[PDB]
C-alpha cells in the first residue's frame, strides 16, 4: 500500500463524514438564519464546534501523509487543503489572545456608533444611518463631521489593536511555512505540480500590476468626468488639477461609487430603464421571478432545479412573526440540498440579484459531483463572476423583452445604453483601483514594507497616488482607518473583487463570442443559446478539481487575468468619455495640499 | 397458490444494502398485475425477460432482493456496473434475467434527525463476486501496520446512510426490490396465467 493509496482512503472517509456533518452545520447555521431565537443560536453553535473538531482532527491526522509522494493531482490538491496547520500552529495563549482580538474586533465593528454630533442621545447606528446618511447629501459638512466622527472613533480604538492583529497574524504565517499574511492570502491563487500551467504569488502580484497599469486610462477618464460632473454640482470644494475628497464617493468607504449616479446623469430628460412598474402591472410574485429565472437557466441549457429547491427554500418575508435575515444567499447545504436565502421583492434589483444567487446555485450543482474538498470554484473570483454574468446577460433589454415584460415596442437610443454603461462602469470599474490599492497596502503592512510607526501617511499617500482622493482633514498616526471597512477589521480577502471583474468580463465575453452574436459587447445575451450554455457547464462542472490557469482557457481560451474584455466591453463608453473631457484636465496631482 | 410478492413490496422495514434479504419465491402462481398495481415506481429497467412474456413463461426460483440505498446508486444496480453498491454492498451477474424494481421512500425511510439505521459497506480488502453477502464488522487496515482498533489507517468499513427528508433526489431513501427469475432442468415450478 502506497502512501498514495493510503492518502485515498483516509480521504474517502473525510469525505463522508464531513458532508454529514456539513448537512448538519449548514442546516442549524439555515435554521438560525430563518428564525433566529435562542435554542437556534445553541444549535449552531453546538454544530459549528463540532464540525470544527472533527476539521482539527482531521488536519493532525493527515499530517503523516507527505506531498513529496504523492502523484495524483487531485489528491494532492485535497491533502494541501486538508493539511493546512491554521492558528493551530501557535501557542495556546496565542491562539487564544488572537481569537479574543478578533472577536473584540468584530463586535467593536459592528456595534459601533456615532453620538458625537449634538447630545448622546441620538447613536448613529452604522448600517440604518450611516449608511443612508452617506448615500445621498447635499451638505458638505454633515458628511465630513460622520466621515471624521466613524474614522476617529474607530481608529483611536483599534490602532494597537490593530498592530497586535498584524504581529499575530505574520507570526502564524510565518509558523505556517510561508513569507507573511499577504503570502498566506495569495497562496490560494497558486499553481504548482502541472507544467504549462503553473502560477505564483509574486506572478499574481505582478500580474495584478499590469492588469492595473493597462486599466488605468479608462478609470483615469471615469475620475475626471466624476470629478467634473461633482464640481457642477459642489460649488467651490475641488481642485481643477487635484484630487476630489474622499468622503463624497458615495458610500462612506469609497469602495462603490453606484451612488454618484444621480449627480452624474449624462441625460436627465431620458429616464433610466426600470421594470417596476411592467412587474406590478402584470402581478408578479415571488414565485414567478425564480420561474422565470429558472426558464432562463434551462433556455441556456442549464437543468433544472428539484422541488426540494422549491419546497424548503423561503423565497418571501415571513412577516413579523419568525424573524430574518434579508441577506440574499445561495446555500449548497451539502447533500442534494441547494437553497437560497433572500427576501423577494417586486423590483429590478430583487430580479437582478435573484439570477445572481440563481448562478451560484447552478454552480453548486455543476460542482456537486466532486469530492468534498473541490466543492469550490477554482479560486474565491469564480463563483462571483458566474453569478454577474448571470446577472448582466439576464439585465439585457433584448432579454426583456424576449421574456416578455418589456413592451416590444420600446426602441433603443445611444442614451439608454450609454447611460447602462456609465452606471456599470461605477459599479463595476470604480471598485477596482480602490480593491487593488487596499490589498497592495494590507500585503506591504503583513510584509514589513511599510513600518509600523506610519501607516497612516503611507496609506493616504497611496490613495493619492492610486485611487486619487485627498484627505478631508490631515490624520496623524493615532488612526486606523483601513481597519473601518468589514473586510479588514474581519480579516477578509479583499482581492476577490478585483479577480471577479476580471473573470466576468472575460467569462461573458468568451461565452457570447460562441453564442455567434454580432455587435457591441454590452448587449451580449446568453439566452436561448446551448452552445454557450454548454462551454460555461464544461468550466462549471470542474469545481477546484483542475487549476484555475485551465479552468479559465477551457472557456475562454487564454491561462492569465485579462483586461481587454473589461476595455472593449465599456468601448462605446470609453470612447464617450474621451469625446467628453476635451477641455477639461486630464490626470491628477498630488502636489494639492489643504 | 398467491406467491408472497406482497409481503415483499409490502414490508414495514427494509433492509441495509450490506445486509441485503433474499427471500425465495416459489410454489406459487405468479401475479406481476399485482405487482403493477402497488405504486409508480423510479425504475423498473429489467434485463432478460420482458414485462410482456412475464405472465407467459416458467420461471423455477423467483428471488425478491430488497434493501435501501441512495438515488444515484440506483444505477449501479444492474448487471456491468461499478461503484461502492456494485463492487462491495450488491453485485449483480452480468447473465441477470429479472426485473429490478426500485420506488422512492423518503416518507417511511428518513427521520429528520438522521436515519442512521441504514449502513453501507464502502471499504473492502476484495470485491464483492455476484449475488453474495457479506456482514462482517472488521476494521479495515489501510496501512502497513497491524490493526489494533481504529486509530490512523483503521478505519470501520461499514459507513450509515445518514438519511433526512430535506434532502434532494438522489439522496433520498430508494427501496430496491430486484426479481430475479433462475431456471433450472427441475420441473417448473411458478407459473400463472
Ligand atoms: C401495503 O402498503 C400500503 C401503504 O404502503 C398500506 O396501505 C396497505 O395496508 C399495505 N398492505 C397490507 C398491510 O396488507
Ligand atoms: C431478513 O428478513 C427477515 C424477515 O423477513 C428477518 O428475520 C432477517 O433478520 C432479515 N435479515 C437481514 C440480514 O436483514
Amino acid at each position: 500500500s502506497t502512501i498514495e493509496e493510503q492518502a485515498k482512503t483516509f480521504l474517502d472517509k473525510f469525505n463522508h463524514e464531513a458532508e454529514d456533518l456539513f448537512y448538519q452545520s449548514s442546516l442549524a447555521s439555515w435554521n438560525y438564519n430563518t428564525n433566529i431565537t435562542e435554542e437556534n443560536v445553541q444549535n449552531m453553535n453546538n454544530a459549528g464546534d463540532k464540525w470544527s473538531a472533527f476539521l482539527k482532527e482531521q488536519s493532525t491526522l493527515a499530517q503523516m501523509y507527505p506531498l513529496q509522494e504523492i502523484q495524483n493531482l487531485t489528491v494532492k490538491l485535497q491533502l494541501q487543503a486538508l493539511q493546512q496547520n491554521g492558528s493551530s500552529v501557535l501557542s495556546e495563549d496565542k491562539s487564544k489572545r488572537l481569537n479574543t482580538i478578533l472577536n473584540t474586533m468584530s463586535t467593536i465593528y459592528s456595534t459601533g456608533k456615532v453620538c458625537n454630533p449634538d447630545n448622546p442621545q441620538e447613536c448613529l447606528l452604522l448600517e440604518p444611518g450611516l449608511n443612508e446618511i452617506m448615500a445621498n447629501s447635499l451638505d458638505y459638512n454633515e458628511r465630513l463631521w460622520a466621515w471624521e466622527s466613524w474614522r476617529s472613533e474607530v481608529g483611536k480604538q483599534l490602532r494597537p489593536l490593530y498592530e497586535e492583529y498584524v504581529v499575530l497574524k505574520n507570526e502564524m504565517a510565518r509558523a505556517n511555512h510561508y513569507e507573511d499574511y499577504g503570502d498566506y492570502w495569495r497562496g490560494d491563487y497558486e499553481v504548482n505540480g502541472v507544467d504549462g500551467y503553473d502560477y505564483s504569488r509574486g506572478q499574481l502580484i505582478e500580474d495584478v500590476e499590469h492588469t492595473f497599469e493597462e486599466i488605468k486610462p479608462l478609470y483615469e477618464h471615469l475620475h475626471a468626468y466624476v470629478r467634473a460632473k461633482l464640481m457642477n454640482a459642489y460649488p467651490s470644494y475641488i481642485s481643477p488639477i487635484g484630487c476630489l475628497p474622499a468622503h463624497l464617493l458615495g458610500d462612506m468607504w469609497g469602495r462603490f461609487w453606484t451612488n454618484l449616479y444621480s449627480l452624474t446623469v449624462p441625460f436627465g430628460q431620458k429616464p433610466n430603464i426600470d421594470v417596476t412598474d411592467a412587474m406590478v402591472d402584470q402581478a408578479w410574485d415571488a414565485q414567478r421571478i425564480f420561474k422565470e429565472a429558472e426558464k432562463f437557466f434551462v433556455s441556456v441549457g442549464l437543468p433544472n432545479m428539484t422541488q426540494g429547491f422549491w419546497e424548503n427554500s423561503m423565497l418571501t418575508d415571513p412577516g413579523n412573526v419568525q424573524k430574518a435575515v434579508c441577506h440574499p444567499t445561495a446555500w449548497d447545504l451539502g447533500k442534494g440540498d441547494f437553497r437560497i436565502l433572500m427576501c423577494t421583492k417586486v423590483t429590478m434589483d430583487d430580479f437582478l440579484t435573484a439570477h445572481h444567487e440563481m448562478g451560484h446555485i447552478q454552480y453548486d450543482m455543476a460542482y456537486a459531483a466532486q469530492p468534498f474538498l473541490l466543492r469550490n470554484g477554482a479560486n474565491e473570483g469564480f463563483h462571483e463572476a458566474v453569478g454577474e454574468i448571470m446577472s448582466l446577460s439576464a439585465a439585457t433589454p433584448k432579454h426583456l423583452k424576449s421574456i416578455g415584460l418589456l413592451s416590444p415596442d420600446f426602441q433603443e437610443d445611444n442614451e439608454t445604453e450609454i447611460n447602462f454603461l456609465l452606471k456599470q462602469a461605477l459599479t463595476i470599474v470604480g471598485t477596482l483601483p480602490f480593491t487593488y490599492m487596499l490589498e497592495k497596502w494590507r500585503w506591504m503592512v503583513f510584509k514589513g514594507e511599510i513600518p509600523k510607526d506610519q501607516w497612516m501617511k503611507k496609506w493616504w499617500e497611496m490613495k493619492r497616488e492610486i485611487v486619487g482622493v485627498v484627505e478631508p482633514v490631515p490624520h496623524d498616526e493615532t488612526y486606523c482607518d483601513p481597519a473601518s471597512l468589514f473586510h479588514v477589521s474581519n480579516d477578509y480577502s479583499f482581492i476577490r473583487y478585483y479577480t471577479r471583474t476580471l473573470y466576468q468580463f472575460q467569462f461573458q465575453e468568451a461565452l457570447c463570442q460562441a453564442a455567434k452574436h454580432e455587435g457591441p459587447l454590452h448587449k451580449c445575451d446568453i439566452s436561448n443559446s446551448t452552445e454557450a450554455g454548454q462551454k460555461l457547464f464544461n468550466m462549471l462542472r470542474l469545481g477546484k478539481s483542475e487549476p484555475w490557469t485551465l479552468a479559465l482557457e477551457n472557456v475562454v481560451g487564454a491561462k492569465n487575468m485579462n483586461v481587454r474584455p473589461l476595455l472593449n466591453y465599456f468601448e462605446p463608453l470609453f470612447t464617450w468619455l474621451k469625446d467628453q473631457n476635451k477641455n477639461s484636465f486630464v490626470g491628477w496631482s498630488t502636489d494639492w495640499s489643504p | 397458490n398467491l406467491c408472497p410478492f406482497h409481503e415483499v413490496f409490502n414490508a414495514t422495514r427494509f433492509a441495509s444494502v450490506y445486509a441485503w434479504n433474499r427471500t425465495r419465491i416459489s410454489n406459487c402462481v405468479a401475479d406481476y398485475s399485482v405487482l403493477y398495481n402497488f405504486a409508480p415506481f423510479f425504475a423498473f429497467k429489467c434485463y432478460g425477460v420482458s414485462p410482456t412474456k412475464l405472465n407467459d413463461l416458467c420461471f423455477t426460483n423467483v428471488y425478491a432482493d430488497s434493501f435501501v440505498i441512495k438515488g444515484n446508486e440506483v444505477s449501479q444496480i444492474a448487471p456491468g456496473q461499478t461503484g461502492n453498491i456494485a463492487d462491495y454492498n450488491y453485485k449483480l451477474p452480468d447473465d441477470f434475467t429479472g426485473c429490478v424494481i426500485a420506488w422512492n421512500s423518503n416518507k417511511l425511510d428518513s427521520k429528520h434527525s438522521g436515519n442512521y439505521d441504514y449502513w453501507y459497506r464502502s471499504l473492502r480488502k476484495s470485491k464483492l463476486k455476484p449475488f453474495e453477502r457479506d456482514i462482517s464488522t472488521e476494521i479495515y487496515q489501510a496501512g502497513n501496520k497491524p490493526c489494533k482498533g481504529k486509530g490512523p489507517n483503521c478505519y470501520f468499513p461499514l459507513e450509515s446512510y445518514g438519511f433526512r427528508p430535506t434532502y434532494g433526489v438522489g439522496h433520498q431513501p430508494y427501496r430496491v426490490v430486484v426479481l430475479s427469475f433462475e431456471l433450472l432442468h427441475a420441473p417448473a415450478t411458478v407459473c400463472g396465467p
